[PDB]
């Protein structure tokens, strides 16, 4: 159901380690890649059902 | 107004209590017009009783029948208003080819075609009916195929009624020798066969129609092998000892179908029994090879075009009980697949269904066997049996499929350019 | 290729394969360079078949029958002729030198002029 | 195969759906957005690819 | 909610399994007529035979 | 006939040559692809997987 | 001779209810004539019923 | 201290594959019956066979049609 | 009960209603009668229809078809309250008595 | 009396009541029946339910 | 039937796609299959 999900939803399947997690947890990671263009400039859009 | 008689043909197409013998008098007469002269009263008797009996009106699930019996039955004997209806059926067919046509611009000719068979393709006789009864006359680039080799040479089809062909009817399985009734079919009935069997019947019953064929040859020896059909005059003491001269699978077949009040019941069989001598062959699936016209060539030139057909078969609206037997169902086509006829016949089918329940979809997402797979390949891609299993039963919802059949060629752009469409 | 759950055969497959570095064993790979991943499927077969005419011939689990393929029993001339690759004569379009990049093949138009 | 049509039914496993078939499931508003897949199918309006 | 075992109160949580089970007050009955009524658009069934 | 039938025995050959190594070494074969294998999962029915597809790979 | 593959393709091969003679029945007489002058298609013997049958039909017509 | 699930790398134990681990005979039973199934096509079909009776009774269909077209137009 | 009174009767059952618009259906009926049967299968048929996205449904995530998880009214785990025959598949089904 | 765990909650028959007697109101039982797994709520809203 | 492997002690993986798959259909879809091997033939 995970691998219908994201397919669904058009989200790729988490790819991570051990030291990229500990990482996760004191810091965190630019994990969104940047698009290839933008005439907008940067976007933020938060959700609250 | 061709409402009420639209609304008739829906209510008899969709309702599940359909009388079995119209599938094997479809199959018996195959369309041949001396064949139901010779059966004429029959189906009068059957008509009028089936639907005094219960509304809906029988023999709708063939063009052949229903077009026999409005140019022949059309004398008289009968109430008027079926006569009615099966003109205003014949009028339906007449209106929708009008649409389908263009009776502004289809003067002359192009390439030793008619323009009209260039802008839509229910005038082209590339495009065939699912359910083909006989040959059309055209056949210029089509490639009939019954095995590995497609039949170009015209001598393995003939066929002869009545002179005691035995070799055939021993090699009613042979694949690759045709058996064809000599009538070869005319363009504008091939355009009303084509409206009926692609347009108006998925349009009327939102393609949960099916097709099957019967096994004929171990079907009718052992239903008119007793020795009343043999025996005949050139009895009828009680109903009971009709029954049982005539066996038991006759009785449920033509109990109240065919049987008023002025005759009994092995009379009414010995007039169907007097049809058997035009008895066919068994059912075969054909594949059209036809290439493109010369417009739509120009793109894609070695584009072959495959489109599988029907032979000697019947489109079914129900599941007949008391032949499964001797019947076997071929959903050979996005239309006339019923993933529940299919089950109810064939047993690896319903245990298909049964391990798949979602394939019961009715919109032509059922898995086709892998010889129709060719859905690129094919003249009626997915839209269409992705809109029939959700459009309305009107008459608009019925000519929209010819119109969804409009051509893309250049000249069918000029022609729908300069008719402002 | 054989696919038993579908009953299609496949003929002409073309395969890269190569040695591994840690085992001697083989790795088979998409002529583009995929990694072939049919032989995890239990229900497929495949027969490989080598440049000097060796033989494979793998069951799911990288078990082959390995053999040798045998022709002494075909006649020479028969097997020469029926087919054969075959070497190219000069005509318009090609290089007189050999082995230059050749440039656009003739072809002759259904849809240009022909000029 | 018009006899041996049961025989393709006698197996157990189902069809994998055709692009064509994928298509037609889509809305007329999202259709041109990202969660589309077969758009890259889609290039002419005469042919299908 | 709030269960009652044997001399015990205990909090109990369970999915509402269906767009039904949300009360009135959150989403009332004419908001389902009117959803169905929608969906009844979308499978061209709007005039109901 | 032969002009035609010098392929089709040609696969004939290679076919008695698998049904003659088959024979020849008892019937264990050895692996040389790499890929991991399970112990615990039954070979008989990829034997019978591996007969039916020399099989229809004859036919 | 001729009486055992006559009996053949009326009993045998026909299976025909002997009550049935060949008084009975002219056609069937003109549809012997031919059965015997073929040797095959003895196992099929239900398409040499419905032809029988289909001719039986056929001559039983007011046309 | 709540039982939260988390992506955990899928862990499956193996067998490295060797130049010798060997897969065994399949208990006797089935190699004696791919041994009949080995022995079974000395007498059989060919598959260069069937071309020639395909043409075969191509020709003689042909050739019969041929010589009705002869003995037709013999009687004038 | 239709002519003395005016009232259809067995119109509380499913598998009573089945069974009277098929086999009750090859005769022995005035067709008004029958057709109130047809428009209750009908009925049912188009309601059902409303029930899961047969547009969409095509696929199979579990052994549980993709139509099942839409709509309550398409998976084997629920139940209607009157029962006659046990249904085909039990998977997390377990009864109790 | 457990009406939690029921799978059929309570407002259905608190809707019933008051529900007229047409057949787009029993519709209406049946689009109540829309389950909210996460794969419903990605299959509802892209027919845009 | 079963094999005879080298290595006595088994071994982990990181399932690479990089990596050949390794066999991961189990007994059921054996059975399946030995079923549709019976039928087809």
């Amino acid at each position: 159901v995970d691998r219908w999900i994201r397919h669904a939803a058009g989200v790729e399947r988490p790819q991570l380690l051990d030291t990229e997690t500990i990482s996760m947890l004191t810091f965190g990671s630019m994990s969104e890649r940047n698009a290839a263009a933008t005439v907008h400039g940067q976007k933020a859009a938060c959700e609250l059902i | 107004d061709y409402e009420e008689t639209l609304r008739l043909f829906k209510t008899t197409v969709t309702s599940p209590n359909y009388p079995e013998l119209c599938y094997l008098v479809d199959v018996l007469v195959h369309g041949n017009v001396d064949a139901f002269l010779l059966i004429r009263t029959f189906v009068a008797r059957c008509i009028v009783n089936m639907f005094h009996t219960r509304q809906l009106l029988v023999f709708a699930h063939s063009y052949a029948l229903v077009t026999l019996i409005a140019e022949h039955l059309a004398d008289g004997a009968l109430p008027p208003q079926l006569l009615f209806h099966y003109r205003n059926l014949v009028a339906v067919l007449r209106l929708v080819t009008r649409i389908s046509a263009l009776p502004g611009l289809n003067n002359g000719q192009l390439a030793e075609e008619p323009l009209s068979a260039y802008v839509n393709a229910l005038h082209d006789h590339r495009l065939w009916p699912p359910f083909v009864t006989h040959l059309p006359r055209n056949m210029e680039g089509v490639q009939v195929v019954a095995d590995r080799q497609p039949l170009n040479p015209a001598n393995i089809e003939a066929r002869h009624h009545g002179v005691s062909d035995v070799p055939r009817l021993g090699a009613m399985d042979a694949d690759e020798p045709l058996f064809v009734d000599d009538y070869r079919a005319t363009d504008d009935e091939w355009t009303l066969q084509k409206v009926f069997y692609l347009c108006l019947m998925p349009a009327m019953t939102n393609n949960r129609a099916c097709g099957l064929g019967l096994n004929l040859k171990t079907l009718l020896v052992d239903l008119f092998y007793r020795p009343a059909f043999l025996l005949m005059p050139a009895p009828e003491d009680s109903i009971a000892a009709q029954r049982q001269a005539v066996g038991e699978m006759l009785t449920e077949l033509v109990e109240d179908v065919a049987t008023d009040a002025h005759t009994p019941l092995l009379q009414a069989c010995r007039e169907l029994f007097l049809a058997v001598q035009f008895v066919g062959e068994h059912v075969k699936v054909l594949e059209v090879r036809a290439p493109l016209d010369h417009a739509q060539r120009q793109g894609l030139p070695d584009f072959i075009s495959r489109q599988h057909v029907l032979y000697n078969g019947c489109c079914v609206v129900t599941a007949p009980k008391t032949l499964i037997e001797y019947s076997l169902p071929v959903p050979f086509h996005r239309f006339y697949s019923n993933p529940t006829i299919c089950a109810a016949l064939s047993d690896d089918i319903k245990r298909y269904v049964t391990e798949f329940p979602h394939y019961h979809r009715h919109d032509g997402g059922f898995p086709l066997p892998t010889a129709f797979a060719h859905e690129y390949h094919n003249w009626l891609r997915s839209p269409f049996s992705r809109y029939s299993a959700t459009c309305p039963n009107v008459l608009h919802s019925v000519m929209t499929l010819a119109a969804m059949l409009y051509k893309i060629s250049p000249v069918s752009l000029v022609l729908q350019t300069k008719a402002h469409i | 290729v054989v696919r038993c759950v579908r009953a299609q055969v496949d003929l002409g497959v073309e395969v890269r394969a190569a040695r591994c570095p840690r085992t001697g064993l083989w790795i088979v790979r998409d002529r583009r360079g995929r990694l072939r991943r049919w032989l995890s499927q239990p229900e497929v077969c495949v027969l490989y078949v080598t440049p000097d005419l060796d033989f494979y011939w793998v069951l799911p689990g990288g078990f082959a029958v390995s053999s040798r393929v045998t022709l002494h029993g075909l006649a020479q001339r028969a097997l020469r002729d029926r087919f054969q690759n075959f070497e190219a004569v000069l005509a318009r379009g090609m290089h007189v030198e050999a082995g230059r990049q050749e440039p656009e093949t003739p072809r002759v138009s259904g849809r240009r002029l022909p000029f | 195969a018009a006899r041996r049509i049961p025989h393709f039914y006698r197996v157990r496993r189902e069809v994998p759906r055709t692009v064509n078939e994928m298509k037609q499931d889509f809305v007329v508003t999202d259709f041109y957005k990202v969660g589309n897949i077969t758009l890259y199918t889609e290039l002419h309006p005469f042919f299908d690819f | 909610t709030h269960c009652q075992e044997n001399s015990e109160t205990v909090a109990l949580c369970t999915p509402r399994i269906v767009i039904g089970n949300l009360p009135d007050g959150l989403a009332p009955g004419p908001f389902h007529e009117l959803r169905t009524w929608e969906i009844m658009e979308h499978m061209r069934l709007r005039p109901p035979p | 006939r032969a002009r035609i039938a010098v392929e089709y025995v040609l696969i004939r050959a290679v076919r008695d040559e698998i049904y003659a190594v088959l024979r020849r070494d008892g019937g264990a074969l050895p692996q040389r692809f790499a890929c991991h294998v399970s112990r615990n999962m039954s070979w008989r029915v990829v034997w019978e997987l591996c007969r039916h597809a020399l099989a229809l790979w004859m036919d | 001779k001729r009486d055992e593959k006559h009996r053949h393709v009326v009993n045998v091969v026909l299976e025909l209810p002997t009550e049935i003679s060949e008084a009975t029945h002219p056609v069937l007489a003109t549809m012997l004539s031919k059965y015997t002058r073929m040797s095959s298609l003895f196992n099929d013997k239900c398409a040499f019923k419905l032809d029988l049958l289909r001719m039986v039909a056929v001559s039983r017509t007011r046309r | 201290s709540l039982l939260h699930t988390f992506w955990r790398l899928p862990v499956a134990v193996f067998f490295e594959p060797h130049e010798e681990n060997v897969l065994r005979c399949p208990e006797r039973v089935l190699r004696r019956l791919l041994e009949d199934a080995a022995v079974t096509m000395r007498g059989g079909g060919w598959r260069e066979d069937v071309l020639m009776d395909r043409v075969r009774k191509r020709y003689l269909r042909q050739e019969l049609r041929d010589l009705g077209h002869r003995v037709q137009t013999y009687c004038e």
